[PDB]
DNA sequence: ATCGATGTATATATCTGACACGTGCCTGGAGACTAGGGAGTAATCCCCTTGGCGGTTAAAACGCGGGGGACAGCGCGTACGTGCGTTTAAGCGGTGCTAGAGCTGTCTACGACCAATTGAGCGGCCTCGGCACCGGGATTCTGAT
DNA sequence: ATCAGAATCCCGGTGCCGAGGCCGCTCAATTGGTCGTAGACAGCTCTAGCACCGCTTAAACGCACGTACGCGCTGTCCCCCGCGTTTTAACCGCCAAGGGGATTACTCCCTAGTCTCCAGGCACGTGTCAGATATATACATCGAT
């Protein structure tokens, strides 16, 4: 029985600076999403793009949601709503929010 | 003729001149390069290098490690507001975020 | 079985707990989904473009890098 | 050395009286 | 091609005793190229600008006033004042 | 008896497209700006880069007002508060709000 | 000299802006958003001018400065 | 007398010209010129369409550039091209 | 001398609208957002065709450079309007 | 509000794969001379800017009633954090394969460049009509009944 | 439910000044020809992405439970908003003076270009230790009591 322990996890993941999701799944999801554009034939990825790509993700993410804590804890609560999340996206820009 | 002393040499700096001066030849920003303005170019670059290497070492120093991680230049890039400026639409991989609680 | 299931929730509430966030209500998880869908249906988009424009079928990590920094936010290190 | 001089004000961003 | 020697020169004349890893030496280079082409970029809309052809040192320095904040250009363009006046000198 | 007169005087100002501050105290304004940059010599001002000046600011703080009345309502009051600019400025951007 | 921009034209900026209500302590931070709004838009044109060897400001300057921040300016541009 | 070649209203010889002034790249191609002015017609031509919409929904056989505000932030994708972009005399959307 | 696409723009307001005018802060507005898009494409396919070690700005390049740079849609049809003149001008 | 057992910070061995240096080699950088032109510098003129005076007037400022609004307190039921059992797919490693990136040789059709020619585009004039403004009239809510 | 007075819409009138059409000039677009080379094309080689298998195990899934909190309500205090009166400086209109923006002409010193030689920078190789990891020890702690 361990009580408050969401704070040691938020300082954990706060001083660790490791990818947190999956190489394998984000990879499937990524060339589920590409074969869309690439009209019908299969595409080959570099090892290195595959890491950026997570990299660039996971940053972009990090960032939304650190963002939209700021509106969650303005708007007097502290759980996160997904209208908290959509507004900051739109507050962002038609470029930044998209 | 004489010996073949670089202008990097000549100027007091680290950073190449005659690949920067190569560099603005081939970059196809005008069809006229100056003499001066590579030599500038070198001078900031190295300044740059300088200010954010500095930043690296005082961010490894305390962490009693002699090595330069990704990590250690984000920490040092976020902790200086005019950096920040600089490198605000950029982000570094493999770098965490500032540890910040609210209240 | 599909592959935007993928992403489970202890990874979202990972990110999130990276990003600083205490409480997350359950439907987080099903929004970032989308969110996550879209800005990865930007950036390949625009890389598979530099992978067009050349004679090639793979997406390299300079592609990568290229559409991000078109796109404004870019990457160090590749 | 006169090395550009730190501060931390309580703004993020150092615009206004630094 | 890339240059991970002057980094490690500058680094070894800033600090005598720390050393860098091979990701942070391509952070570097990769910074590096991306503020060499700000502002280079600025400079040649700069010198389109006002119809000239020609990248003399005053494009230079009126492009990283532009793009380098404040506090720091003024040091920067004191380093580029010492510069030229030096490679002018011999 | 006239209530509720705002809406009319939202229309009406939403329907124009004139400035609204005076070219006097703002073109004032600006040569005090930029006497503090110019190390003390006076400067000239032409008659169009006074107006577009102004028309950048006018559309500048219509766009913080109006991406920060949506933060107001957001949290479930209707008074625009300082906070909530201030707010709107720090997630805006680097670049867009500041 | 920074009150020109007086309380009714804020609060028709604000009309201009969908906003409703509008506190009394708005009018101490507006001024300072406007003041460095201008401070960095300013600065950006006289040193465009400067390069330059003229000392009148021009609103192709002006314009070339909102370019480079970032939030360009039609009309005037010719 | 090629400006007309291609069946444009847009000048090819003057968008060479500037291409080949503006120092994009040390050599220019012959369709290049040809495919940006098309291009560049493509856009003006949709945007002055929506534009006369919103002028001739006004009883106003002169355009302005209030109209022009109102055409490029009625479509999306106009909207979303020209983002970061301020119109002269252009009023904010009528929205509540 | 001064330079404009003014005449260009008037025509082309003529052939979309034949009884329509234009003023003359439109005419500025059109010209100012014209010389935008165009330094836009230009430097983006000078950018993309130094990363690809070329150094002609073929029709390739702005192809790729617009479908790139514009929306989804009309992508749709710069592309489809941009090769249709391309195949008129290699006509002659 | 003191005490412990849970977690936390630090000290010691190991061993390793990346890091630092050393060597060999060569292509890009430097020394030297040319000839060509973009840029520095002086003249000028006149266009645009600044400054000031008078007269007006809508806009700003000030004061005051009030009722709508922000905020604190409180109860409620729900939805999310936590712990444990279970299972599943990520991940390591090892092998094998070939589609495709990458380098090289070649030949050419394409584009830069120069001279002569002229017509499409730009500057100036005008002239008139579409649009702003104002007065009168009819309508339609919104506070009033 | 039921209704009249300013708010709004529409019509006509007058105006007036900016848009569009026309004319003259003129230099940038066109045509013709030539020459050098960037790239298309082929072809050849080596590699790195892909596919599979076996095994391992840590993370994910689910389920139950407890309690912290989003949400709705109520009450009280207050402070922007609307309205009236008084004050003012923004603006219009006009004039005058001159500062330097813009243009022109002359000259010349900087720079592209070319060649010639060589050393600083890159590929490769290899010894070596900074640190990731495991284990043990000293110390602050936050919930039960």
């Amino acid at each position: 029985r361990r009580r408050q322990g969401w704070l040691k996890e938020i300082r954990k993941l706060q001083k660790s600076t490791h990818l947190l999701i999956r190489k394998l799944p984000f990879s499937r999801l990524a060339r589920e999403i590409c074969v869309k554009f690439t009209r019908g034939v299969d595409f080959n990825w570099q090892a290195q793009a595959l890491l950026a790509l997570q990299e660039a993700a996971e940053a972009f993410l990090v960032h939304l949601f650190e963002d939209a804590y700021l509106l969650t804890l303005h708007a007097g609560r502290v759980t996160l709503f997904p209208k908290d999340v959509q507004l900051a996206r739109r507050i962002r820009g038609l470029e930044e929010g998209l | 003729r004489a010996k073949a002393k670089s202008r990097s040499s000549r100027a007091g700096l680290q950073f190449p001149v005659g690949r920067v001066h190569r560099l603005l030849r081939k970059g196809n920003y005008a069809e006229r390069v100056g003499a001066g303005a590579p030599v500038y170019m070198a001078a900031v670059l190295e300044y740059l290098t300088a200010e954010i290497l500095e930043l690296a070492g005082n961010a490894a120093r305390d962490n009693k490690k002699t090595r330069i991680i990704p990590r250690h230049l984000q920490l040092a890039i976020r902790n200086d507001e005019e950096l920040n400026k600089l490198l605000g639409k950029v982000t570094i991989a493999q770098g965490g975020v500032l540890p910040n609680i609210q209240a | 079985r599909d592959n935007i299931q993928g992403i489970t929730k202890p990874a979202i509430r990972r990110l999130a707990r990276r990003g600083g966030v205490k409480r997350i209500s359950g439907l987080i998880y099903e929004e970032t989904r989308g969110v996550l869908k879209v800005f990865l249906e930007n950036v390949i988009r625009d890389a598979v473009t530099y992978t067009e424009h050349a004679k090639r079928k793979t997406v390299t990590a300079m592609d990568v890098v290229y559409a991000l920094k078109r796109q404004g936010r870019t990457l160090y290190g590749f | 050395k006169s090395r550009r001089i730190s501060r931390r004000p309580s703004d993020w961003w150092v615009v206004k009286s630094e | 091609e890339s240059y991970s020697v002057y980094v490690y020169k500058v680094l070894k004349q800033v600090h005598p005793d720390t050393g860098i890893s091979s990701k942070a030496m391509g952070i570097m280079n990769s910074f590096v190229n991306d503020i060499f082409e700000r502002i280079a970029g600025e400079a040649s809309r700069l010198a389109h600008y006002n119809k000239r052809s020609t990248i003399t040192s005053r494009e230079i320095q009126t492009a990283v006033r532009l793009l380098l904040p404040g506090e720091l250009a003024k040091h920067a363009v004191s380093e580029g004042t010492k510069a030229v006046t030096k490679y002018t000198s011999s």
